[PDB]
């Protein structure tokens, strides 16, 4: 069933196609192209009691897709450019006029709708970014020294020697080089550079006046939304008013009153002509809030990305600084653990001589006692339980000692340990 | 024949861009952030620059020698240009000739000295290279273009408001450059999405 | 559109050494030669 | 005809032949046993109870139904059954005039000589049963020895996996130090490697329980009932 | 008229017949040919009983009490055989439940013998005595008559089946009171295997 | 026949006990009384 909606622009009517009735909200989106008007890139929809359109959203869910409780629609193309009948027929066009206004009073309504959703997203962000740039802020002298660090460390790592045995996993040489080996399109200067880049485009002498900026547009559309829609603050009365005129007299009707009618029918028109004046005055104020505010939205969003980032990379960079020591310890580390597999085998191969030589003794007396008397008497019957094999103790030699653990000298340790720089200490 | 000519001046054109991206990983500018810089930072990349120039020497060379093979298949494209649709030896053909050549004479120069630097550094670090993973020209080309990109996009956000049509047409070349010598659909995908995102965003002029 | 195109651009749709290394002496007098006759080429101008 | 057949039992008239003095000497078997009965009488039980009675006391009732002397008596009716005297000789006089429809004379042959090798059997079992004494002094002895390896042994295990539970500890303590400090920098499940293996610890266990299943004979007891059992107290 | 009388009769009949089989189960005999060539063996066997006479004579007691277990049983109210008119003009037979009430008090001189061999027991294998599960006395009475039937069978080849004929008709009737007393059902698979071996013993008569 | 014994000796048929044997007093005392009891009672033939 195609779906039959308002379009607030349009005289509050519209009509789409059945997909866009029963299907999702992008359907009328496509249908928004169809009913002789322009496509959702020039429009913009709610259902009635101001539920946004949402194009992903069946219309099912929308609810909104018949005359009744029909959807209203704001179009941006818009903002881009014998005889007695007449009784009935005349009020006839009234009442839908009449709810018609009621029709633009949700479209108001949706309107406002959006912008209180607009005003809460514009300022839940505003002091999101507020306190994160203020952290960043007081976070700019924090960076700064920590970026000094790291490059007094990539000079040590610069002094600081090679993998060593350990390129053999799979000559002169520096860990620093090593370092930058891994990433080729991502070395570190690169990162301090992209990390400096962000901080200078972080600028708070352009951070503050854009903030600024911000602030002043979120009050601009706070002040719009009072007063684009206080705009028609007095046609509600005024349109009851004629509305219970036109019914009284079209009652009385049942041709004095006849012309009055129908030239109260005509002023009803101005009334409507007047409140598509109110519309525009009040449209106008709308979207150039809303597209403004969508551009300084996202840009914070965007800045928060960037804010975000900034400090993420910030804790990479961070993760550098201790490489050269944590490298220098872990050299003492798997020398250590060298030692200990010498140490761990010896004591495993003693144990393993020691279990071997007692289990050949118990076997020997146990094949000896056998020979005496396995199935020798029928006193083996009584005397049952002796024939068990002695304890079986661990003769046999341990797995493995943590083979994957790459090679290294010590007498590699010690020529690091001459040439190293200062961070001898941290291995020493 | 003058649409192998234009082809031919494309080529040119993405040459002699790749070269000036090569030149900026000679060395690195920071006058493109705009307003200001931090003195440490500038001192801080200029210790990094200075521990690590070797490698940027290397990675310097490798892009110059990518460089060098669209030249000599330049060059080859040429001599074939030459035996047949010389477009009446287009004067302005033999100037993109010309230019080409010395371009190329340069290329070659930058190539020897570069292996000439690298001689003892190639030598010494000849395990962990045999270790590395080369790095990928394309990659590289890749990675100047979307630095530059992001770098203008920052610009036209946060108030800059100047040179982003610059380079904008710029990159939006590069680009094409990358696409052309692409060569792999997997990432040719991507390359076909930055390149459409560049031309939906070149609506803004 | 090209506001909104930051957020695409945001994200990286990203893409033995020695073994290059070993070619780079021959590959340089490739380019030596073809040098000679490109230069020999642009003589015919 | 059926003396074909008998010809096994004839064979073994021969055996019996050969086992007649056999049997004479096993009849100095049966004596050694009963002389080895007395002794085993003279030898207590009580060790490995499952009380006071006597090795041959327990033996003889270690089955109900028969005995040594059961047994015994079983032997020396075998002995009649094929008497020498008469009965031996008259199985080789029927054997020679089986020469002089012979079914009786060869089933009563070849009873008699699954009999006798019945017998045979059940004197083995005799002179196990003489050598009994002798197997439980050695018994006695190989129990006794038993329980001193288990104690060497239980003692040796348990100072091993003490010290190998310390020194896995110990390397444990070390390894987890070293893990903590610096858990996840400078990427060192990329840069270094392997340095994450736990320290193996497989020797640090204890053994489980072995030989349980002894009759818990004490060696003291043992002890005492081998000085009160002199006679050949050898074994 | 006469049942509750005459089948503790058959019983007490079968009862004397056990207390001869202890009185064998006493001391040894020799038959089928008399003593052999070292019939000292015969004597070592004498000479080991005695050192083992205790457990035989246990066994011959633990019988007398199995028995005089149905000897109180009849002798506790014995007026049954009156109630069932057996002792009706049956002075004679009262005289003869007064001789197997004498029986019985030998069964109580044989639970005396058993009462010092329990004594001796707790003194020597008290523990044993403890875990014996030994045979019942039915079972031994059992080995005793298959021992018998056995005798029987080497004599009648030993072609001095004269008395054999008797041995085999006593031991038909031990067969018979073990039936009736034949309480376990692997005691009336014997029982019916016994009977199997009467029908062949009579084949041979 | 003979063969049939001679095969029944060969094979022949087969079928704690301190719970039977602590009870011997006691079940000697009831024998005891019940003797006496029948031999009061055998004067009544």
């Amino acid at each position: 069933m195609k779906l039959y909606v308002f379009l607030v622009n349009t005289g509050t009517t519209l009509t789409f196609d059945t997909e866009l009735t029963v299907q999702t909200v992008a359907d009328l989106k496509h249908a928004i192209q169809s009913k002789y008007k322009i496509a959702i890139q020039h429009q913009v929809l709610v259902v009635n009691g101001g539920e946004c359109m949402a194009a992903d959203r069946r219309v099912c869910t929308y609810s909104a897709g018949t005359d009744t409780n029909p959807i209203f629609l704001f179009n941006k193309e818009m903002i881009l450019c014998e005889m007695y009948e007449v009784a009935k027929k005349l009020c006839s066009f009234c009442e839908g006029l009449v709810h018609d206004e009621h029709l633009q009073h949700q479209g108001w309504a949706a309107i406002m709708a959006n912008l209180e959703d607009c005003s809460n997203s514009y300022q839940k962000l505003l002091f999101k970014f507020e306190s994160i740039y203020s952290n960043y802020l007081q976070s700019i002298e924090d960076i700064k020294l920590k970026l000094t660090h790291l490059g007094t460390a990539v000079s040590v790592m610069a002094k600081i020697p090679l993998l060593e045995c350990l390129t053999r996993h799979s000559f002169n040489v520096s860990l620093l080089d090593w370092i930058n080996v891994q990433d080729r399109p991502n070395d570190v200067e690169s990162l301090v550079r992209k990390c400096f880049d962000s901080m200078s485009r972080l600028d708070p002498r352009i951070i503050r006046p854009f903030i600024a900026e911000c602030r002043q547009t979120i009050a601009k559309l706070d002040n719009q939304n009072m007063k684009a829609i206080k705009g028609l603050e007095d046609r509600l009365y005024a349109l009851d008013q004629m509305i219970a005129s036109c019914g009284r007299l079209v009652n009385e009707q049942k041709l004095q009153n006849h012309r009055k009618l129908l030239d109260i029918k005509q002023k009803c028109t101005t009334a409507k002509q007047e409140l598509a004046n109110n519309l525009h005055v009040r449209l106008k104020w709308c979207c150039f809030v809303m597209l403004h505010a969508d551009q300084d939205g996202e840009k914070l969003q965007a800045l928060l990305r960037l804010v975000i980032e900034l400090l993420e990379r910030v804790k990479i960079v961070e993760a550098l600084s201790t490489v050269p020591q944590m490298y220098c310890l872990a050299v003492v580390e798997v020398v250590r653990r060298k030692m200990f597999i010498k140490h761990y085998r010896e004591w495993a191969g003693a144990l393993v001589k020691d279990g071997k030589r007692l289990y050949e003794a118990e076997k020997s007396k146990r094949e000896s006692f056998g020979k005496l008397f396995r199935k020798s008497f029928l006193r083996n019957r009584l005397f049952r339980g002796l024939d068990s094999w002695p304890p079986s103790f661990c003769t046999q030699k341990p797995r493995k000692f943590d083979c994957e653990l790459p090679d290294i000298s010590l007498k590699d340790l010690q020529f690091l340990q001459s040439f190293c720089p200062s961070e001898v200490q941290p291995f020493l | 024949h003058t649409e192998i000519l234009r082809g031919l001046r494309f080529t040119l054109l993405f040459v002699q861009h790749v070269l000036e991206i090569a030149a900026l990983k000679g060395s690195a500018s920071e006058a493109a952030g705009g307003p200001e810089y931090q003195l440490q930072e500038s001192v801080v990349a200029d210790q990094i620059s200075l521990l690590s120039r070797e490698w940027g020497f290397a990675e310097q060379l490798v892009l110059y020698l990518k460089v060098a093979e669209l030249l000599s298949s330049g060059l080859q494209s040429a001599i074939d240009q030459i035996r047949a649709g010389k477009l009446c030896l287009s004067s302005t053909v033999k100037q993109v000739v010309r230019r080409l050549n010395e371009l190329y004479k340069a290329s070659v120069v930058s190539c020897q000295g570069l292996s000439l630097r690298l001689q003892r550094f190639f030598l010494d670090k000849q395990r962990l290279l045999d270790r590395i993973h080369s790095i990928t020209a394309e990659r590289l080309i890749f990675s100047h273009a979307v630095q530059m990109v992001q770098s203008a996009a920052l610009d036209e956000m946060f108030q800059h408001r100047e040179g982003c049509v610059p380079r904008y047409h710029k990159a939006l070349l590069l680009l094409e450059g990358l696409q052309h010598m692409l060569s792999d659909q997997a990432d040719i995908e991507n390359v076909t999405k930055c390149k459409l995102c560049i031309e939906r965003r070149l609506s803004a002029l | 559109d090209l506001g909104t195109f930051y957020r695409e651009f945001q994200n990286p749709p990203q893409l033995s050494m020695a073994e290059d290394l070993d070619s780079l002496p021959e590959k340089l007098a490739v380019h030596e030669k073809n040098v000679r006759e490109f230069d020999a080429f642009v003589e015919t101008l």
